């Protein structure tokens, strides 16, 4: 749809120096989308954008901890 | 002989014993937290309690028994007590600030929501509403105690003051029971931290206020108060209304809005 | 408020009060030297005649030293005032600080 | 002999203050001119002159040939 | 008699003298710590150890100079000696509680020296930010001893503030309105209101730090949903008012000293000076996030804190220009106190102007956490609070003691200290602009020349501090007793003689209304 | 009562200037030396 | 109960030069000594505990 | 009568100035302090790579 | 808001006693019933070892270091879940 | 201010003694620690 | 980097740093001039034996000395806040790089495309190569493309740090649990140095930052080689 | 005459140019001849001798204006002593370098500095004004 | 509804508090609670300054609203004048039994 993705664009929902919620929201949106797909048998490729954005913005250790906690059943966000 | 109305106090050991009590309590908490020992802390609590008792005993000797509280001295003690209350309001403001900071912008660790994921708040319409009625009622009954005292009615002053203390004790026991029943603890992230430290310092002040009302009850039993001169009772009533207003802010903020 | 003439006239009248007392002479001179001015000859003449009514030769001399002092680095002012006062200094027999050697450090 | 002329005797402190607050200001305008000229304008001109015909790739090549970079030999 | 008089006091002059002795002893502790800092830095490389022992010295330097030297000397020492005398009161409103404010300080200092002895010290900065000050990065007792040292110092000053406000409001002659009290008394009243409102918020914040360290709360730990930035707001909500608390009694002394040695009966523009101190006290509670311009706050927040911080220059400028207007037309007496006050006016103005540079946040992004900040505040602290203290101490020493100093030695001491502090701090501006960070035990080599000169300055100020001790000894050793003092009609604290009797104003002054 | 007057309203004696010199040396010298000995202590530990 | 404040007023106004914290009689002295002993003793103990805690226990 | 400054002021000024200049010059130049001045106009650059 | 109550023209103790027994204590009695009707245990929720809860960065200075001060075995799980 | 002549005059020699003792009281103990730093550090 | 005997700011590597230098010059002249005006007005008050000691009227002169400072503050605040809102304007970065602070070194993550990350530690003084700068060099430099808008996001995995590069005008605190954003754009290639700017324990003085600014195609090949 | 500590609440004498007529006379007790000179002062002052007029001035006042306002040599003592003690400071700094400070890092060796300097020029450190701007990359020397 | 049992100050105030209450009832101010009203202050009609000793400090606010108070000891004997405004004051010593 919009390849030649370079990095995450400006998002007016998160226009200030603290970008923590930008990373978190994209991480949630990705995983929520991926659950919504797969489930309904459709294709996880539609979730790609959220994936690219959260990978760009999020520290590796945050992603890794949140992925561990999803696997453990202790992730506190709603997916 | 002086010809002003102010009180030159006799030289006193209590400021030094109070200062050392504070060194013993704080070095005592340090030894408790780090060196597994309660010894220094009980010595400091004991000496703090001895110091308070003798110092305020001496203020009653100086006033009720020796007559040094002229109107100019009483007016200073009015200002003193108001300023002390103001500093206690600012101490609670720091905890309210911490509460609103964390609840208004809940971080990802909590689930990005308030109350956090995994927290099940008390229902504010149950024992918290009861505690609210209890402290509000005790503000009415202390007001009755004050008017009875001004009207020179010893028996109804004591009846109303006893009712006020009984309600103070009821709130404290209800709170102690809610602390035991609560399914979250002080270790349950910033929700348990704000909840217990803010309501716990409030509870400490309800205990202090109630102690002060009990001191006023025994002095009234001893006839120390006159119908026009009774600043200790006024100060305890002002401190008691402060504890009630702080409760009202805690109930609306933490128990209600924060549920 | 007032003109320079009115200011001067009020101080001449202050010092010309016949029965001015010692307290009033000192209050008047210690107040006057607080102002941003060197007092006109006519004011100083009235203060010096008050010194005479009060039989106080030394305060007349000190008044002439304070005129010199109030002039600061304007060295032309004092010799002009002493000039203007010479009739009064001779009539009253007031020696200047310089004639008494009291300008020597 | 000749009498001395009457000198100004009144407001001497205020006159001295008036005179010097104005000389205090005139310096500030005359220093402002120099400090703008010697530092601020000079800086604007150093930066404008440096970047006018600056060639960043040529600067990069000189650095690369001097061996300064980890990423470029 | 000794124990009843000095440990059981209820007398404002003797408690005042206790606080000046305490403050002087602390001043020698803070001086030594400052010379350990400048020894570490005075050549490139490592002298003592790594940044832990170094920042334990830096942290203690600040806490000792602020809480044990300047506050005790300005408020407990000069405030207790002078305020009752300047309003004709027979003592403070709560003379016995006044003595507990004093005696809380030796235990609070003991706790701070305990913090530095146990474990590896609290190497946190005087700001004590978590998580460096939390229980993983500063495990063990040192930071809790620091927190409790601050709790005791906080209670001492809160109770002191209640005492001063009450005494100033309630114990003046009945005819004297608050617009007929001297400027030093207004400076203490305003400082006391700032203490009353700001110290409880610091108490709340360091108590939260104590519970995060020991009771498993997580006010400032993101793992529990806390935020290290919330501690910074609560600390600085007190820390900005605290700097105005450090300087306001200094401004009050400077107004008296400038008035007195200009031979004036009154400072220029008394109601403007009162307005300026209340405006600086009020504005000083709405600016604190100028200490947080690099933490990631919004742009509009950065714009409001830049503007509000700048605005304080307006009332402050009123007072500088009013001190100049008070010298205007004076019969200037070049006493050693006057020299200290004139050094104050100039060095405080330097430091306030570099404060104005820093208020611009976009420039503060580059200057923050560098030596330009260290230079700003040592020009208002080392060359404002210290020079006001030394001015007031040499001015009022004959009142407190009954003896005179040697004015030639005191002028020598002022000259050495003025060279020393300007040598020490002036080059730190160049170190800050060119990027040297704060709280470093060593620096890239390019920073060597100015660190070397700054260290050499600090030793010249050490020579001044040693000479000060000798000058006080010489005055007590020679015993030149005071006879007459000038201008008592507008300086009431001298009118009971030198030193004044233990009880003064047992019969109050007579002041009519008309 | 208590003693009044110069040299009498202080918790230390000024009756002998040399004994005073010693006391002032001990007093200000102990405050100045303390941080050097604390640093020595923290270095000796480890 | 009866109002015995007049009795206490006479006790505490007796011209015996006693400071107020000792004017109630010998029980004041006892409670004063107990308090001062626990404070000074505790303070020495706190210094001992600093001595102990200033050195590694390894 | 002449006081301490009249009798000794010239000597104190001349000796203190002389001493202060002598000891600061010595400290600054003779005992191995590295001031780290600018290399500009002073250091000949040498090949490093 | 006046409330809905309503008096003055005289004063004091009698009215505040009337408010104490006629409004304040009744309200406490009513809330005391309301509470002692919704009282008695609720079914505790599944344990989930959430990392923002049951924090332990330093043992508690009492007990075995792992129990909170007013630990209630019925409703306060330990970091490893409810007690046995 | 005016004052009486010294009750117990401190002559130049006595000032030299008080000044030297005062400077030594600060310089010697710090000097002893700093001289021995290498000794404390190397342990 | 700073050079010996330096008095002012490092030369500007980015347009925002250029703007700060010109704004600093504007401000410092004010500072100069007020300091000088004060010192001078002070020496004027102190250099005359003329006196005037009676009560002086304050209202007129107080207007001057409230209004003129207020005008000066507005003349500093106008350009100040113009720069503040300039730096804040939206700018469209081409690359995002994360840096995490640790005790005591920085790590860097460039995860727009691949999983590229590494640690960057100070070169110990005993291992400097001849000509390298004591306490400034690092083993692994933060290579970046010159002449391009880069989003840097900064955080920490332990205590506070702060990530600074003075010649680009940058300082952003590194706070655990928080992701702070800044932008960076270098007008020139080269090596630009900074140092950790929030006290973080025993080796705060020894965890520096070095940016290596090169053409885009060099950056791309370096990125590939670092996988 | 003789001012006592116990007279602090009484009006007192002061010499200061801004309060020329102080509240009491410098000398109040008079000898027989001084009493006769105060009676003589009630008559024409032209009949007082210069010595009598100086004696009356010196009973009323302690110092003249010229005396109380005299300059002094104190500045020589203050500036010289301050220089002395600043000089004493450099002894302390000499002592500290000799006994406290060890050798500074090897990066300050002359050859290190020359190489570091060329490497700073090769990376064009501060090329607009501060450092490399002062180097002539064409002539390979420092600009004049 | 109500009864007695509470002591009044008339019954139970003591020491200085009682002294001040009894003096006030008589319109007297031996403990200096009230500000004295000025006379016209001339030499015929000086401000009369009570004292229990031979001297008392006066503060003179010379004009209404001045912020500067002028302080001086007033001694037993002839009236003295404020050194700023000249208004007259005279000490009236004695006792503590007005
Ligand atoms: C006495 C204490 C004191 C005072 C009075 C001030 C006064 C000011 N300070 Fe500061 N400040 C500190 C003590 C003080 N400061 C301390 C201790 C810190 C940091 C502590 C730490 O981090 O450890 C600090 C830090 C600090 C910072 C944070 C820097 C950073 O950490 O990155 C800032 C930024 O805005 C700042 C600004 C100012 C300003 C604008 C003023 C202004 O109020 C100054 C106003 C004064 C003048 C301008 C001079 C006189 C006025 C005139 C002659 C009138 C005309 C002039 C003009 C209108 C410009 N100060
Ligand atoms: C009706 C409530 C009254 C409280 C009574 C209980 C005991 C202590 C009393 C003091 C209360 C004050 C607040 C201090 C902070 C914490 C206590 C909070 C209230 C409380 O009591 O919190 C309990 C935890 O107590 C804990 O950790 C207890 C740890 C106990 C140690 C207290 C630590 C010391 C505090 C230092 C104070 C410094 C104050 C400085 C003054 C400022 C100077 C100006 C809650 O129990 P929980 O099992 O976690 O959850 C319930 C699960 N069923
Ligand atoms: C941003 C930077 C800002 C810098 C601002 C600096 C502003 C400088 C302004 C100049 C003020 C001009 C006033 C000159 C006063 C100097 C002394 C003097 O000259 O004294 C007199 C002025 O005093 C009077 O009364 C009139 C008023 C009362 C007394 C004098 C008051 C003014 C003194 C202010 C001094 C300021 C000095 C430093 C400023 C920083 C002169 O005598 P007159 O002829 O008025 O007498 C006539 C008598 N009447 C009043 C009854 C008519
Ligand atoms: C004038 C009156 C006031 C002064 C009173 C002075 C009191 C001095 C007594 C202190 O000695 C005790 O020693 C205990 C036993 O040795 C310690 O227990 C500690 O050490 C034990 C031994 O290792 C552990 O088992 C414990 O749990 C731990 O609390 C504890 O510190 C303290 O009780
Ligand atoms: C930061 C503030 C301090 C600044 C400067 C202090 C200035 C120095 C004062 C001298 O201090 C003494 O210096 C001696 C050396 O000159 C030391 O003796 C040491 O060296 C001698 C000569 O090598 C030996 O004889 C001694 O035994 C040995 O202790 C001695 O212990 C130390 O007291
Ligand atoms: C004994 C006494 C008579 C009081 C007096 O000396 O006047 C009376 C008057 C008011 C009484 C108190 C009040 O009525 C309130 C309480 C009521 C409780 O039922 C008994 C304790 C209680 C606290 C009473 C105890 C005692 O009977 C008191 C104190
Ligand atoms: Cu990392 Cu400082
Ligand atoms: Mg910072
Ligand atoms: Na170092
Ligand atoms: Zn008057």
């Amino acid at each position: 749809k919009i390849k030649n993705y370079q990095t995450a664009p400006f998002d007016s929902r998160f226009p200030n120096q603290n970008q923590t919620r930008n990373c978190w929201q994209n991480y949630l949106d990705f995983h929520r989308c991926e659950k919504a797909m797969t489930a309904k048998g459709g294709d996880v490729s539609v979730c790609e954008w959220y994936r690219r954005v959260y990978k760009s913005l999020c520290p590796i250790s945050w992603v890794s901890t949140w992925d561990d906690r999803r696997a453990e059943g202790t992730f506190p966000g709603k997916i | 002989h002086q010809t002003h109305a102010y009180h030159m106090v006799n030289p006193s050991p209590w400021p030094l014993t109070g200062a050392l009590s504070a060194l013993l309590m704080t070095s005592g908490l340090t030894m408790w937290f780090h060196f597994n020992s309660m010894t220094l802390l009980m010595i400091g609590l004991t000496t703090n309690m001895l110091t308070m008792y003798q110092w305020w005993r001496d203020v009653i000797r100086e006033s009720t028994f020796q007559g040094h509280h002229t109107p100019a001295v009483q007016k200073g003690l009015r200002y003193g007590m108001i300023l002390f209350i103001i500093s206690e309001v600012l101490f609670f403001t720091g905890f309210f600030w911490a509460f609103y900071h964390s609840s208004l912008a809940p971080t990802p660790e909590l689930g990005g929501c308030w109350p956090p994921t995994g927290i099940h708040p008390l229902n504010p319409l149950e024992v918290p509403l009861l505690n609210t009625s209890v402290l509000l009622a005790s503000g009415v009954s202390i007001t009755w105690a004050h008017h009875s005292l001004m009207e020179g009615d010893r028996k109804h002053m004591l009846q109303a003051l006893f009712i006020t203390i009984t309600l103070g004790v009821y709130f404290t026991l209800l709170q102690a029971s809610e602390y035991y029943e609560a399914p979250f603890t002080i270790s349950d992230g910033v929700y348990g931290s704000t909840f217990f430290v803010a309501t716990g310092f409030h509870g400490l002040h309800v205990i202090i206020g109630s102690t002060f009302l009990i001191v006023c009850f025994f002095r009234q039993l001893k006839f120390h108060f006159t119908s026009n001169h009774h600043f200790g009772f006024e100060a305890a009533a002002w401190y008691w209304h402060f504890v009630d207003v702080v409760w009202l802010f805690l109930y609306v903020s933490i128990y209600w809005w924060g549920s | 408020h007032e003109t320079d003439e009115e200011f001067d006239a009020r101080w001449v009248t202050y010092f010309n009060k016949p029965d001015i007392d010692a307290w009033e002479l000192r209050k008047g001179m210690n107040t006057l030297v607080g102002y941003d001015l060197v007092p006109e000859p006519k004011i100083i003449d009235a203060a010096l005649r008050a010194c005479r009514r009060l039989n106080d030769f030394a305060s007349a001399v000190r008044i002439l030293e304070v005129v010199k002092d109030k002039a600061g680095p304007h060295k032309e002012i004092y010799p002009y005032v002493i000039q203007e006062l010479r009739p009064t200094l001779n009539e009253l027999g007031i020696s200047t600080p310089e004639e008494l050697g009291l300008d020597k450090v | 002999s000749t009498a001395l002329a009457k000198p100004q005797m009144r407001g001497l402190l205020a006159r001295r203050l008036r005179f010097h607050i104005v000389g205090a200001f005139m310096v500030s305008l005359g220093f402002a001119t120099f400090y703008k000229f010697a530092v601020a304008e000079k800086r604007k001109k150093a930066y404008a002159d440096f970047y006018r015909n600056y060639d960043s790739m040529k600067d990069f090549e000189e650095m690369r040939k001097a061996g300064i970079f980890q990423s470029a030999k | 008699m000794f124990i009843n008089r000095w440990l059981f006091s209820t007398n404002h002059k003797d408690i005042g003298t206790l606080y000046l002795l305490f403050g002087a002893w602390a001043g020698m502790v803070g001086t030594a710590l400052s010379l350990l800092i400048r020894a570490e830095l005075g050549q490139p490389g490592t002298l003592l150890g790594d940044d832990q022992i170094y920042n334990v010295v830096v942290t203690a330097h600040a806490f000792v100079m602020i809480f044990f030297m300047v506050m005790p000397i300005m408020i407990g020492g000069f405030g207790n000696w002078l305020v009752p005398l300047m309003i004709g009161a027979p003592d403070m409103a709560f003379p016995r509680m006044n003595n507990m404010s004093f005696w809380l300080l030796p235990p609070s200092f003991l706790l701070l020296l305990a913090s530095s002895m146990v474990e590896a010290g609290a190497g946190t900065g005087w700001t004590v930010y978590p998580p460096l000050a939390g229980n993983l990065a500063h495990a063990g007792a040192s930071v809790d001893l620091t927190i409790f040292s601050l709790h005791l110092a906080g209670v001492s000053s809160i109770l002191g503030a209640i005492n001063f406000i009450t005494t100033i409001i309630n114990m003046k002659p009945p005819a004297m309105s608050q617009y007929q009290t001297p400027l030093f008394v207004w400076s203490v009243m305003i400082t006391a209101v700032l203490l009353l409102l700001s110290l409880p918020v610091l108490a709340a914040g360091i108590t939260m730090l104590l519970t995060d360290r020991n009771l498993n709360t997580t006010f400032f730990d993101p793992a529990g949903g806390g935020d290290p930035i919330l501690y910074q707001h609560l600390f600085w909500f007190f820390g900005h008012p605290e700097v105005y608390i450090l300087i306001l009694p200094g401004f009050g002394m400077i107004s008296h000293i400038v008035t007195y040695y200009s031979g004036k009966k009154e400072p220029f523009g008394y109601m403007g000076m009162v307005w300026a101190m209340m405006s600086i006290g009020f504005l000083g509670f709405i600016v604190w996030a100028h200490h947080m311009f690099t933490v990631g706050m919004d742009v509009d927040t950065r714009a409001y804190f830049t503007s509000a911080t700048m605005i304080i220059a307006i009332p402050t400028g009123v007072k500088v220009f009013s001190w100049l207007a008070t010298l205007h037309g004076g019969n200037i007496k070049w006493s050693p106190a006057m020299m200290w006050a004139l050094g104050f006016i100039f060095l405080f103005t330097v430091g306030g102007l570099t404060g104005i540079v820093l208020a611009n946040s976009s420039l503060d992004i580059v200057l923050h956490d560098t030596y330009y900040v260290v230079a700003h505040f040592h020009y208002v602290l080392s060359m404002g609070a210290v020079f006001a203290i030394m001015g007031g101490f040499v001015h009022w020493f004959p009142l407190f003691s009954g003896y005179t100093l040697n004015d030639t030695w005191a002028k020598i001491h002022f000259a050495i200290m003025f060279v020393g502090v300007n040598m020490t701090f002036f080059p730190q501006h160049f170190l800050g602009l060119s990027g040297m960070p704060r709280r470093y035990s060593d620096y890239p080599d390019a920073y060597t020349m100015w660190n070397t000169i700054s260290s050499m300055g600090s030793f010249i100020s050490l020579t001044a501090v040693m000479l000060m001790v000798f000058i006080i000894w010489e005055a007590f050793a020679s015993k030149r007793e005071v006879l007459t003092v000038d201008l008592t009609t507008t300086n009431l604290e001298w009118l009971n003689g030198c030193p004044p009797p233990y009880h003064t104003f047992e019969e109050p002054t007579y002041v009519n209304l008309k | 009562h208590y003693e009044e007057g110069p040299g009498k309203n202080i918790p230390f004696s000024v009756e002998n200037k040399w004994r005073l010199l010693a006391m002032m040396t001990l007093f200000f010298g102990s405050g100045f030396a303390a941080p050097f000995f604390i640093v020595r202590h923290q270095l000796l530990k480890k | 109960f009866e109002n015995r404040v007049a009795e206490k007023q006479k006790l505490f106004q007796e011209d015996n030069g006693l400071p107020v914290h000792l004017k109630g009689g010998a029980t004041d002295n006892i409670l004063y000594r107990v308090t001062m002993t626990l404070c000074l003793g505790g303070t020495l103990y706190s210094l001992y505990c600093l001595g102990w805690a200033s050195f590694p226990h390894k | 009568a002449p006081d301490f400054h009249d009798k000794y002021g010239n000597a104190v000024l001349a000796s203190g100035a002389t001493f202060c200049v002598a000891v600061w010059v010595y400290m600054a130049t003779q005992i191995g302090i590295e001031w780290n001045p600018s290399p500009v106009g002073r250091v000949t650059p040498k090949e490093w790579r | 808001a006046s409330a809905a109550k309503g008096d003055h023209g005289g004063t004091g103790a009698r009215t505040w006693r009337f408010l104490t027994f006629g409004l304040a204590l009744p309200s406490v009695a009513l809330c005391t019933l309301n509470s002692w009707l919704h009282s008695g245990h609720r079914e505790r929720p599944a344990f989930i070892p959430y990392h923002h809860l049951r924090i332990r960065t330093k043992p508690f200075s009492w007990g075995d270091g792992n129990h909170t001060f007013f630990h209630n075995p019925r409703v306060n799980p330990l970091p490893t879940g409810y007690e046995k | 201010i005016t004052a009486k002549p010294a009750k117990t005059p401190t002559s130049p020699k006595e000032q030299a003694i008080g000044l030297s003792v005062t400077f030594l009281s600060f310089l010697l103990p710090a000097g002893w620690v700093l001289y021995h730093l290498d000794n404390y550090k190397k342990s | 980097m700073a050079y010996p005997m330096q008095l002012g700011f490092q030369d500007a590597t980015s347009p925002i740093m250029e703007e700060l230098l010109h704004f600093h010059d504007h401000t410092l002249m004010i500072v100069f001039l007020i300091s000088s005006l004060v010192l001078y007005i002070i020496s004027l008050m102190l250099t005359t034996k003329l006196t005037h000691t009676s009560t002086m009227d304050a209202q007129e002169v107080e207007t001057i000395w409230t209004i003129l400072p207020a005008i000066i503050l507005i003349l500093i605040a106008l350009p100040s806040l113009r720069i503040l809102y300039m730096m804040d304007e939206i700018n469209n970065p081409s690359l995002t790089v994360k840096t995490m602070g640790h005790q005591w070194y920085w790590s860097y993550e460039y995860t727009d495309y691949e999983d590229l990350s590494f640690d960057s530690y100070m070169i110990p003084t005993s291992e400097l190569k001849p000509g390298e700068l004591r306490l400034l060099e690092v083993d692994n430099r933060v290579v970046l493309p010159m002449e391009m808008t880069i989003r840097m996001l900064v955080s920490s995995e332990d205590v506070l740090h702060s990530w600074a590069v003075p010649s680009l005008g940058l300082k952003t605190d590194a706070i655990p649990g928080r992701l702070n954003q800044t932008t960076l754009m270098s007008s020139r290639p080269g090596l630009y140095y900074g140092q950790c700017s929030e006290i973080c324990g025993s080796n705060h003085s020894f965890m520096p930052i070095v940016l290596e600014l090169v053409p885009l195609k060099y950056f791309e090949k370096w990125s590939a080689s670092m996988l | 005459s003789v001012v006592k500590s116990e007279d602090y609440a009484l009006p007192s004498y002061v010499d200061r140019r801004d309060y020329p007529l102080p509240d009491v006379a410098h000398v109040k007790n008079l000898s027989a001849s001084q009493k006769a000179l105060k009676e003589k002062e009630k008559a024409s002052w032209s009949s007082l001798s210069i010595d009598e007029k100086v004696e009356l001035y010196r009973l009323k006042f302690k110092e003249s204006f010229a005396e109380m306002n005299r300059s002094t040599n104190e500045w020589k003592t203050v500036v010289g002593a301050a220089m002395f003690f600043i000089g004493f400071t450099a002894l302390l700094l000499i002592w500290e370098k000799h006994y406290v400070y060890g050798p500074i890092p090897h990066t300050f060796e002359e050859e290190w500095v020359a190489k570091q300097t060329k490497r700073m020029l090769d990376m064009k450190v501060a090329p607009i004004q501060g450092f490399s701007a002062k180097w002539d990359y064409d002539k390979n020397e420092w600009k004049k | 509804a109500s009864g007695g049992g509470v002591p009044t100050d008339e019954e139970q105030a003591t020491g200085l508090e009682r002294e001040v209450m009894l003096a006030a009832r008589k319109g007297q101010d031996p403990y200096n609670i009230l500000a004295p009203k000025a006379t016209s202050g001339t030499k015929e009609d000086p401000n009369l300054v009570p004292s229990i000793t031979n001297k008392r400090i006066v503060g003179c606010i010379c004009e209404e609203d001045n912020s500067t108070v002028i302080w001086f000891w007033l001694h037993k004997g002839e009236a003295q004048r404020c050194p700023s405004c000249g208004t007259h004051y005279k000490l009236v010593p004695h006792q503590l039994a007005h």
